[PDB]
């Protein structure tokens, strides 16, 4: 569907200068901060450089995790981008700064490579032997593609297998040798007139040529959770989805590091550094601070790039203030991106890029009193405006939106520069932090 | 066995049983009194607006606001919207103190709502053999295999609904079915088709007195068709795929045997696991499939949620699959819960109040609590004389809403206790002192109560 | 509990007809969960499409090749 | 002339399930038609 | 017999009229509140109506002056019908689930589904278990008056094999299930075995027909139906108390096939009353919740008692009337008592008094009257029980005007208590520091 | 090969007579914290150590944890060194003390000699023997076996418990598959097929490896590096052998518990019967707790009898505190956030701040570490920003500074690329500036104060 970041395609810069376009793939309107965070992406496809700290501050509605899913745009689906935000630490089941531990752990591919044996053709004869009340199983496969005509054996997992998936005579399947699984493909003969429980007639196939063992050679990328999780229990596995995992011990980080540098020389594994977003870092308390600041020391750290929204605030589990909310310790580490507020010719096209992603046709007129109400109260009023005018033109039954349709919509739904103004005029019928009448 | 009662089935009258929808005309002008509501006209045009947005589909993480003081009728118009939408689109209507729990940290009951905020329908095939055997007798193969006894090529089974009967015949590894069931003659079963092995239903019932003592469930027979291809509309919620997915129902060892009896224990879902299922059903949203629809989550009093809270709100109102989330504050210039610096509208901060669709609620007039009187007394069937009707509304002007809604069951006790079938003036003048309000009530409460002695109230 | 068919999942299957009013056995009759359960009626189904849903962990589990994956830690002492 | 084992095979023409000779006095063979 | 002489123990029902709703003053143990025990009859009848669904009734006052003494005769004067449920505030903090979950079940228990059926059991006692090693066998069962053998087929055999039923035991069949339930050994067996095992109990032989049908009227609560649904074997959860966080899918489809019984005639829901004892104990957080679960269709009419004045809310730091927030005092309907006359303080304390079969003279019971109204009833009913027992130490029938005073001589009223403290504060750790002479 | 902010750090850079040499070996200066650093180290490797308490003050950005990996560096692999934080023992678990004790026995190692006793061979015939099982529930028990190993020279035919029949089922073993019975759990790992089955038409995806060559009952010795805290946790939750605690004890979730004083003390025992016997060799290590102001008085209250043990590690503290309040009682301030008791036992290093030179020696080092070359008018500028801004600014304006170089056809970084990347990229301090500047009221184009 259509969420808030949707329109949205990537970053916009140039690959061989990296200048900020004034208008490209979405993030159009602002060029200080896309041509750093241009930098910033540049150095984590290098994957050189480890343990740096991003703070892209600025006011509210500023875009700047619109600047987060750009660069998460550019980087595709190979790198790790963690999207975290600072309140799912505070948990009740593990410690506060083993979940920190495991955001950090989460945001380092390790891409390994490993050979699978994949079978293809013609089941020709299925063989099953089975006990009475309990006991093991024998089975004896006869498979024929056009040229080899093989007859193999199969254990007790390739059995419970083949009853799960009713291999039949005249099934093209393929069984990968090393995990076992079984995709049955189709069929080359037609539906036997014999038996009623059969089934469906699949995909009419031939038979397949070529060779029956053939080789394959898959990639496989894990995170170093997954790893963490996988090998600190026994057989408590499948604990890294259902968050199960209680707290994963020192002595076993410090031997997967090791392996996993061990893996790292002998070219069996590849370590792909990622990115972990914060968002609203400011919620964190000192205690997170005093753990995010040492964690971003060693070679698998992952560059954090992070945001906030407040000025001189106090920083949380603490008495004093601080900019950003953030202490003065941890305020060297970084480096602090500033975004700027908006102008209207530029609000005037992000309107019309929110408009042309959610199908909304309209008039200049509507256009300008739209970004006139937008000059006034943010984009975050005048996106909802845009689809509300949609519907209340559908509901009319007019083509495009009008001057009459907008007006319609803020008359309805209050900004909040006047739901301020309605809390500050009826105060006596509002339950304060006092007492509250009625009539 | 279970003995029925010949009573009359009525209902109860709950505090929103007159609402019956938002009365809208054919163009979103809001009409005064129809189905429920008198007055409140924008409000209602803009709930209006969002149960078009939401049924047409283009809301992908929106969030409404519904301000006003207390007893206006925020609830009210979410209980209009939620019986205007109907039962096929999902509701979870959450407070704002049902978030904290002990179990899981507080910002995931939250996503665990948005999840059970949104609905998936999906449509398939059931193709099933059904009902009770009648017969199972083998048939010999034509060309036996050496060194073995019997050698049986095709399994007959006489199936016998409770429409028609028919035979059957079947590929011989049906027996390790019938051996490891135990299924007899006079025995319901159902054989699919995907893979088409039998499982015993029950003993029939027309078999219940062949013998004496020896009994077990006597299911009847399966009073339908023999041969199921019935199509079948199914509707899971996504907090259901995420608990079916991260603890398994129904396992074979005995940790998973000890899960399952023991307590079933909240536990926090790795994100991992949601990303996956939304990418999933995305795919089979595209193989067209599956249909996807979102609900509404009212998240009542949401001044109970504190500043942790609204920071994983703005992650999740984000993501690309999310509900709308109508929200319902009472409260002027609050102190948030959580950080207790900042003294914001609405109890919301003032990053998050920037999504919201602030809808108002105002106070109503002095000539339309009487209708809304005139409805709720027709509502619970309490009928009353127009002087007790201009009494009681006078008593809602000059105290409360709500008040003057719970003058009509004490009003009706008496009055058929003293005698009669409707209320009048005199029953409501001795009802009103049977039953104070808060007014008269703190009145007491500081003339009479003055401090804390022996006959005196514990400040 | 290793030895007890269940049963109240194949009722959904069975008797599912309109007409024949969600029947259920008075002596189980406070069991409702057992009783109205989407996996029994998944595991039935000619598509697999909920049931490629309802154990997608273990798909995602095996196709990350986290069972062929050498076990890199192991504890120091037993 | 497997003790306690049932084959089950099935090739083009169609699919057929031999039992051995011993298990027939068993309850094993009710189901073949067999029985005690 | 674990029922003792408590506090609450001469209140046998409300005592009002029930034709014109008339509180006359001493009727079944309660005396002279005729305004608050009118409005808990009105209250009372609209519960036993049970169609109006969820409302708040608040019973405010100074403390001794009766606001659960007219709760437990709302309790007497209901039977064993309508359901009640005792909860002080201070149950619902708890270790193992939250606030808004053990309060939900404070409401999900007030409300009885009803259900009449007819139960085919089969008492007796095992004469000789006689099996046909051929399947088939057959079962000789006794009772007090009659005898007969019923055939048995396969399988309850081996039930019979499992269960290991020798001759002599009293087995049990419910013959709409079909499974067997060993009772236990005979009286008529206990002169057999010498050194009897450890689950053997003995029991009588059973009596009358061996096919007993009787009609019996079942009620359960939402809360039961609730837990038992919880897991596998969740039914002795209810009597361990090993549940937590019950998920809200489960009680959405209870409450859809409650529903679903009420429209097929097998059931018959029954509200009841949701008892919340000192309710400014609860902190905002469980009245944000209230304030909600008051609007459902399912929700029991909720009386609530209280006792403070203008007090601070728990868990926020502002004043409210009642300890309540105003938000929710907007939505409660509020009956106030008053303090007693001595005239009722009198055949109070003669009430008490007949209650625990202690006799008095009448200038004891002036005297104590008198008590009463300078130390309150709390300190007075509880002079009866000393003046008795001092009395029965000097071997004296009657009480008199020396025993009370004794009785008061040795016991201080809570009056004389804070004399006491302020009189000597230098030993009492105040706050700071003791002298400890 | 990945430039962290301390790879340039290789060791102290002593003399032989324990003179710090300036400008050898990473850093750069710090005479008299380097030369104190050589004498912790070298009083942890003389073992007359049983817990000296070792602050390491000094303000932030002066390189306290440079000389922590410093020491991890000229330790050497083989000496044990857990370095952790003062947030990191909060947990939920246990209580904080607990990770206390369990840090405290991480940082003390053991080298043991071992020799384990496996039975290598080639299953030949596996036939149970059950024993006599009368009416007692459960039914028949399989109590006896006759497996047969075949290794290269010389089978043996041998007899089994029950419990290491138990192995043997949970692990799949059927005729011909090569086994090491391991007698010292018990435990028994299948390796495969042996070769005189093989067959390349297979499905099973067997690994076929040939007949183990030597004796059946081999013996081999091998050298362990273990620590203490493993035994702890080895003796707390048992995971082997072959009985029913050691098997359903590792089907749970592992949990975190309080190993208590009695094993902590039974297991110091079994150590010295191991050194008694001439066969293990202990180690003593370092405990670097970084940032300890974050540490409350409940855990400098347990940090004293800890220190008290016979047997403890050698601790070294760091914090950047002034005059500061503890975290346990707010009534109470000290120096470093340090109790006025417990600084007593500490052996307290200082540290100064940097000079206008040292910071160009800084810098030129971290850019010929990360592999960034470039001008001595732009290592100028950079030290300028040293001096105005910040030590550990300076030295990030490095990495966007080569690529914005490389953008522009560049390899040397000159005066450009800085000036352009001082305006990217800002510090603290003027975006504070910025901050209060421009956010003047709340509203629109405001922040939230
Ligand atoms: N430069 C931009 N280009 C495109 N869209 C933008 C831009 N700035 C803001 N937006 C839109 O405005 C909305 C607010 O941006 P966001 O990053 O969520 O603000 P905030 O940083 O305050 O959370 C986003 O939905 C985004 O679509
Ligand atoms: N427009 C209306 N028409 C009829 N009844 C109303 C209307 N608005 C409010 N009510 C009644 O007022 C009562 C209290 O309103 P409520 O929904 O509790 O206010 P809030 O939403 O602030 O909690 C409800 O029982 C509802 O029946
Ligand atoms: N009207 C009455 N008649 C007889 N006894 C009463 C009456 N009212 C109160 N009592 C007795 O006084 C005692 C105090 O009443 P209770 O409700 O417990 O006071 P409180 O409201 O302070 O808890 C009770 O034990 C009750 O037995
Ligand atoms: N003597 C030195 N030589 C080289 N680099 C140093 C020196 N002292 C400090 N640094 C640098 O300072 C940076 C931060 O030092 P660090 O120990 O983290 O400061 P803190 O003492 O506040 O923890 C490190 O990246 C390191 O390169």
């Amino acid at each position: 569907l259509i969420a808030a970041h949707s329109h949205i395609r990537g970053l916009g810069v140039d690959a061989d200068t990296l200048e900020p376009r004034p208008s490209s793939q979405g993030l159009v309107g602002q060029e200080k901060a896309r041509k750093a965070a241009a930098v910033v992406l540049e150095m984590i496809k290098q994957g050189k450089i480890a343990g740096r700290a991003v703070l892209i501050a600025g006011p509210p509605s500023t875009g700047k995790t619109a600047i987060a899913m750009g660069m998460a745009q550019s980087l595709g689906q190979d790198v790790p981008f963690t999207t975290l935000a600072a309140s799912e630490i505070f948990s009740l089941e593990m410690s506060k700064t083993e979940a920190l531990t495991q955001a950090f752990r989460k945001s380092i591919g390790v891409r390994i490579k490993e050979e699978s044996e994949i079978m293809e053709g013609e089941v020709v004869e299925i063989q099953i032997d089975r006990s009475v009340t309990g006991g093991a199983k024998q089975g004896k496969l006869t498979i024929k593609t056009t040229d080899m005509e093989a007859i193999y054996d199969m254990g007790s997992k390739m059995i419970d297998a083949m009853t799960k998936e009713r291999v039949m005579a005249g099934d093209i399947i393929s069984i990968d040798k090393s995990s076992g699984k079984i995709t049955k493909l189709g069929r080359s003969y037609a539906r036997s007139r014999d038996y009623d429980a059969m089934g469906v007639d699949t995909k009419f196939l031939q038979c397949p040529e070529g060779e029956l063992q053939k080789r394959k050679e898959v990639v496989h990328t894990v995170s170093l959770h997954e790893i963490d999780v996988i090998n600190s229990r026994t057989q408590g596995f499948l604990a890294l989805f259902s968050g199960d995992t209680g707290e994963i011990r020192s002595e076993i980080r410090d031997q997967i590091n090791t392996k996993v540098a061990e893996w790292k020389e002998e070219g069996k594994a590849e370590i792909v550094p990622g990115v972990l977003f914060i968002d609203e870092v400011h919620m964190l308390d000192i205690e997170c601070f005093s753990y995010i600041n040492r964690a971003l020391e060693s070679d698998l750290a992952p560059i954090v790039i992070m945001a906030s929204n407040r000025g001189v605030s106090r920083i949380r589990g603490t008495d004093y203030k601080s900019p950003h909310g953030l202490p003065l310790d941890f305020l060297d580490r970084v480096v602090i991106i500033n975004t700027h507020p908006y102008t209207p010719d530029e609000l005037r096209q992000i309107l019309s890029i929110r408009a042309q992603e959610e199908e909304v046709d309209l008039t200049p007129d509507a256009l300008a009193l739209l970004t006139k109400i937008g000059q006034e109260a943010g984009l975050r009023y005048a996106s909802n405006l845009i689809t509300t005018s949609q519907l209340i033109a559908a509901k009319r039954r007019a083509k495009q939106v009008g001057v009459e349709d907008v007006q319609r919509s803020f008359k309805l739904f209050y900004d909040p520069a006047r739901s301020v103004r309605f809390v500050q005029e009826s105060e006596k019928r509002l339950i304060g932090n006092d007492g509250v009448v009625d009539f | 066995i279970s003995e029925v009662r010949g009573n009359t089935r009525d209902h109860r009258t709950a505090a929103h049983t007159h609402i019956k929808g938002l009365g809208l005309n054919s163009s979103g002008i809001a009409e005064k009194q129809a189905a429920g509501f008198v007055g409140q006209c924008a409000a209602r045009e803009a709930c209006g607006v969002v149960v078009d947005l939401i049924k047409a589909h283009k809301m992908a993480g929106r969030g409404v606001l519904l301000a006003g003081g207390p007893g206006t009728g925020k609830t009210a118009l979410a209980l209009a919207i939620s019986q205007e939408l109907g039962t096929k689109i999902p509701f979870c209507p959450i407070t704002g103190s049902e978030i904290y729990s002990t179990e899981v940290k507080k910002t995931e009951v939250l996503m665990e709502n948005f999840r059970r905020a949104i609905g998936l329908r999906v449509r398939e095939t059931k193709d099933v053999y059904e009902g009770e055997v009648t017969e199972m007798t083998p048939e010999e193969a034509e060309n036996p295999l050496g060194g073995y006894g019997k050698t049986i090529s095709t399994l007959l089974i006489g199936l016998k609904s409770a429409r028609g009967q028919k035979k059957l015949r079947l590929d011989p590894s049906i027996y390790e079915a019938i051996q490891k069931e135990r299924v007899q003659v006079g025995d319901v079963i159902y054989i699919e088709t995907n893979t088409g092995a039998c499982k015993r239903v029950g003993r029939s019932d027309a078999y219940a007195t062949e013998f004496d003592l020896e009994a077990e469930e006597y299911v009847p027979i399966p009073k339908g068709e023999v041969h199921k291809k019935k199509e079948i509309v199914q509707d899971v919620t996504l907090h259901d795929l995420d608990v079916a997915n991260a603890r398994p129902q129904g396992g074979q060892d005995i940790i998973s045997m000890m899960g399952q009896l023991m307590k079933p224990k909240m536990t926090e879902i790795t994100d991992k696991l949601r990303m996956e299922i939304n990418k999933v059903v995305q795919k089979y949203i595209n193989q067209g499939v599956a249909e996807l629809i979102p609900g509404v989550l009212f998240i009542d009093e949401a001044h109970m949620l504190d500043i942790e809270c609204f920071t994983y709100l703005n992650k999740a109102l984000e993501s690309p699959i999310a509900p709308i989330v109508v929200l319902a504050s009472n409260r002027g210039i609050a102190t948030i819960r959580g950080a207790d610096d900042l003294k914001a509208a609405h109890g919301i901060p003032p990053d998050f109040l920037q999504r919201l669709l602030i809808i108002p609620t105002h106070p109503y007039e002095p000539d339309e609590i009487r209708r809304i009187v005139r409805i709720r007394a027709q509502t619970e069937g309490v009928q009353l004389t127009d002087a007790a009707v201009d009494r009681v509304a006078e008593h809602g002007v000059r105290i409360s809403l709500r008040y003057c809604l719970q003058l009509l069951a004490p009003a009706s006790i008496l009055a058929r206790v003293n005698g009669r079938t409707q209320v009048d003036v005199q029953d409501i003048a001795e009802a009103e002192e049977l039953f104070l309000d808060a007014r008269r009530s703190a009145n007491i409460l500081t003339s009479t109560g003055e401090s804390g002695g022996l006959h005196g109230f514990i400040s | 509990l290793a030895s007890k068919q269940n049963r109240l999942g194949h009722m959904q299957i069975v008797y599912d007809e309109p007409e024949d009013k969600k029947w259920t056995p008075v002596h189980a009759l406070f069991q409702i969960c057992e009783r109205e359960n989407p996996k029994a009626v998944a595991e039935i189904t000619t598509e697999g499409v909920l049931r490629d849903l309802m154990n997608i962990a273990r798909v995602k589990y095996r196709e990350l090749g986290l069972c062929r994956l050498e076990k890199a830690a192991r504890p120091r002492a037993s | 002339p497997d003790p306690m084992m049932i084959r089950w095979v099935n090739n083009k023409m169609g699919s057929v399930v031999a039992v051995p000779e011993e298990l027939l006095g068993t309850h094993a063979g009710v189901v073949f038609g067999a029985g005690p």
